[PDB]
């Protein structure tokens, strides 16, 4: 359900076989990190991303 | 008298409190008579076994003692959260007890319990087994068909104990969290 | 009198206290005192 | 008239309730406060028995039903997750300030007003601290990290042997220092190995300068000792090869049966042989190991250690250098193994505590790792120690990370108070009253502690009080901010040069919590509670 979502704010365009793999179908970002919130939890954030 | 046809439209309007206040305590009883009668009225030199002493002798290396179900314990021990041995009795039955004792120390996934009869005289006058709350086991006067090894290959004979442990020092574990591990950088 | 339908005749401290049963922590408290006394040295568990 | 199949709460009733239920929390703990608090006994009704002194596990453990009860239960439970220490104190401070808070609504102050005056108030103090109660700790060094460790470790089963306990506790800190990127040092707390056994005394614990395991070697083949280690960590198991469910071996020709069977065997005999060929000495899994490849290990003068656990193996790799290894696949899609990803270690034992053994990796190399094994006289002391010394480690962490520290006693709440009823009539005119009420509630702490060691509070408070009156109108008499809380004699006393010290973090994230806690129970004035 969440992959509406990710495509629209990265620009990645789902990939079902690896023959259609390639480079264009992805989604360029200046930082993807995962950060904890002082022992709350971990988060994965991606923030920056070309064409956002 | 007439007029069967009676349409008592909004007069149930008026009492949907009172009758959802005594059709929540009726559920709970019909619940609570299900469950009790769930097990009953249903169904109510190799071959010397030269392995029951060496059984014997190494069960008694470990002691606890089996919980003592209150009408509702019944009913919410085995709604929440494997097999479940129960034992039924009203005070040959401290041997089976003694047996479960003992089994329950070679089996941590289990839940050995035990519950008095008059809480739940037909059956009374003159061993449940449970897994996922349905019904595996139901056998009823055992002694009719003893020691703890007897006990474990009589239920293993059936398929339903668990078939087959180091020891720490006292214990390790003090949590489950992102514990931050040592991240060596540079 | 083990509840299995031993018996065990001891003058042992640990032995004796291993096989009682206390509901009072504080009783459960001394016999585990017990046992880490007879794991440790295996000697002095009546007088610690 | 609703006809809500349930019943209903409104007006001065529900508030009440709340108020008592928070009470009731507040009062369970407050006999736990500060160094002359006393412990608990809990019992889990099965026999098993807990004695603490953490507010966090007291709350933890014990059935609440009341969703304000419940509120502040888990506001313990944020307050230990995101800062370690001050669960009994976060606690009592939220009951205090919503009962003074519902004080002052039952007087027909609004509580939006209330509210409002909380949080000027919660973050006046906040600056205010940060400006005035903080002292930087580099003009101190390890003396400040001692006594933090000392006064965190007060209250506790290891409070007398604070001495030692402080000076292990900041070795096992400082073992574990790492910098990030940013060059910010991060103390990875968590990471040290915290193992139990009861036994001997409370002054002979060791502290390890690598790491320990609570597993022994497979076999009793295996030598039990080797000096020049070469620690290799694997995630998989080494048993007899069996195909996954897509393959399924149909045999036609019958000659073939034994060469598929013995080659069964063979796939790992080899995969072992490439492993110990580039001189592998210990050898760690997560996975099982069968008969056969203990052979195989005993017969190689090496050691196998099964069922590891995943931190423990992941922590071993980080600290020898070693790198795990989930499969023996290269990038040329070849089956090789190279010394390149071999741990290696000044000593790896299998060392015996109080009849029973566990492996120690002593002194790994091109990594600092630290271990401590408590040794105690049963399981409830060595439990409870265990939790002092994590809340300890927390608090050392918390000083090392931020430098400031503030004194401790309840010197901190008393200038609070005081600055904080002075500052209430500076603006405002409502709200004024819950800023007093605010700086009231802050005193909650001090009465506790007096209260605690039997002594006079109303006596020890109002000198606490007039000291810091004194140091926050008089400028040449600052130096009274560190006038706090001497149990011992029932005295005031300098804090600061006494060497009792909290990190700032607990203080204002205390605050912060509580403040919201308070804040979310004052919100409601009606319940609804629907039969199930
Ligand atoms: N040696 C000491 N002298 C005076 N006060 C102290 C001393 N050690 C600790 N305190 C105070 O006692 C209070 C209670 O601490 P405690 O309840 O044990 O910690 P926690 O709240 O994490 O359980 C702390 O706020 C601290 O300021
Ligand atoms: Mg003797
Ligand atoms: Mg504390």
């Amino acid at each position: 359900e969440d992959i509406e979502f990710i495509c629209k704010t990265i620009g990645t365009k789902p990939v079902a076989h690896i023959d259609q793999f390639t480079a264009d179908m992805l989604g360029s970002a200046e930082l993807a990190e995962e950060v904890n919130l002082n022992g709350s939890g971990k988060l994965l954030k991606i923030t920056g991303c070309a064409s956002p | 008298l007439a007029g069967e046809g009676i349409s008592v439209n909004t007069g149930p309007k008026g009492v949907i409190n009172d009758w959802r206040r005594f059709k929540q305590l009726e559920t709970e009883q019909r619940e609570e008579q299900c469950r009790e009668m769930e097990r009953l009225i249903k169904k109510l030199f190799l071959q010397q076994y030269r392995k029951q002493r060496m059984e014997e002798m190494r069960q008694q290396l470990h002691f606890k003692q089996v919980f003592e179900i209150s009408g509702e314990g019944f009913l919410d021990m085995i709604d929440k959260e494997i097999v479940i041995m129960v034992h039924i009795y009203e005070d040959g039955t401290e041997a089976m007890n003694g047996c479960m004792i003992c089994l329950a120390a070679e089996y941590p996934a289990v839940k050995f319990c035990k519950v008095k009869s008059s809480v739940i005289s037909q059956f009374t006058r003159n061993l449940l087994i449970y897994k996922g709350g349905e019904l595996i086991g139901n056998f009823v006067r055992v002694t009719d068909q003893f020691f703890a090894v007897d006990l474990e290959a009589f239920l293993q004979e059936f398929g339903l104990l668990p078939e087959k442990l180091v020891l720490t020092s006292v214990r390790n574990s003090a949590t489950c969290h992102s514990e931050d591990s040592d991240l060596e950088i540079d | 009198l083990d509840p299995m339908g031993g018996i065990v005749m001891t003058n042992d401290g640990n032995a004796i206290l291993r096989e009682i049963q206390v509901q009072h922590p504080a009783a459960k408290s001394m016999i585990e005192i017990s046992r880490t006394q007879d794991e440790e040295v295996g000697d002095g568990t009546t007088s610690v | 008239p609703l006809s809500v199949f349930g019943d209903r709460s409104t007006g001065e009733t529900i508030r009440s309730q709340n108020v008592m239920a928070a009470a009731s929390i507040a009062n369970i703990v407050k006999s736990s406060l500060g160094p002359v608090g006393l412990d608990k006994m809990l019992v889990d009704d099965i026999g098993d028995v807990t004695i603490t002194n953490d507010g966090a596990t007291i709350l933890k453990l014990l059935e609440v039903e009341h969703p304000a009860a419940k509120v502040l239960c888990e506001l313990a439970d944020l307050q230990d997750k995101e800062v370690g220490d001050g669960t009994t104190s976060v606690v009592i401070i939220a009951a205090e300030l919503l009962k003074n808070a519902d004080e002052l609504v039952k007087q027909k102050i609004h509580p939006t007003s209330v509210i409002s005056g909380y949080r000027l108030a919660c973050k006046e103090a906040v600056r205010y601290i940060n400006e005035n109660l903080i002292v930087n700790t580099d003009e101190l060094g390890r003396d400040c990290l001692i006594n933090a460790a000392k006064t965190s470790m007060s209250s506790k089963i290891i409070g007398i042997n604070g001495d030692f306990f402080a000076n292990m506790v900041v070795d096992a800190v400082l073992a574990i220092k790492y910098t990030d990127i940013r060059g910010q040092p991060r103390y990875p707390v968590n990471s040290v190995n915290i193992l139990k056994a009861h036994g001997r005394s409370q002054m002979e614990s060791m502290l390890i300068s690598g790491y320990a395991l609570n597993c022994v070697v497979g076999s009793q083949g295996m030598p039990k000792r080797i000096v020049n280690a070469k620690i290799a960590c694997l995630d998989f198991s080494l048993q007899k090869t069996k195909m996954k469910l897509g393959v399924q071996v149909v045999i036609t020709d019958p000659e073939k049966l034994d060469q598929i069977r013995q080659r069964e065997s063979d796939i790992t005999k080899e995969r072992i042989q490439k492993i110990l060929a580039t001189g592998a000495n210990v050898i760690l899994t997560t996975g099982g190991i069968d008969d056969m490849c203990l052979k195989y290990f005993v017969e190689a003068g090496a050691m196998a250690v099964r069922r590891v656990l995943k931190r423990d193996l992941k922590r071993i790799a980080k600290a020898s250098g070693a790198t795990i290894l989930s499969t023996l696949a290269n990038l040329e899609g070849e089956e090789t193994f190279e010394a390149a990803m071999l741990g290696q270690a000044e000593e790896v034992v299998q060392e015996r505590i109080c009849d029973d053994e566990l492996i120690l990796i002593k002194n790994t190399k091109a990594r600092t790792s630290a271990s401590i094994i408590l040794r105690g006289a049963n399981d409830f002391m060595c439990d409870e120690m265990e939790r002092s010394l994590h809340d300890a480690l927390c608090v050392v962490k918390r000083v090392l990370e931020s430098k400031s520290v503030v004194p401790g006693g309840g010197a901190v709440e008393a200038a609070l108070s005081i600055y904080l009823e002075n500052y209430a009539t500076s603006m405002g005119s409502r709200e004024q009253l819950a800023i007093a009420e605010f700086a009231r509630s802050l005193l909650v702490i001090p009465n506790t502690l007096a209260v605690n060691a039997a002594q006079d509070s109303t006596d020890l408070v109002a000198k606490l009080r007039a000291f810091h009156n004194e140091a926050q109108v008089n400028p040449e008499r600052k130096n009274l901010k560190w006038i706090g809380l001497d149990l011992s004699n029932g005295k005031p006393r300098d804090n600061k040069q006494a060497g009792v010290f909290e990190p700032t973090i607990v203080k204002v994230k205390s605050l912060k919590f509580a403040t919201e806690a308070a804040i979310t129970i004052l919100r409601i004035d009606d319940l609804i509670k629907l039969h199930p």
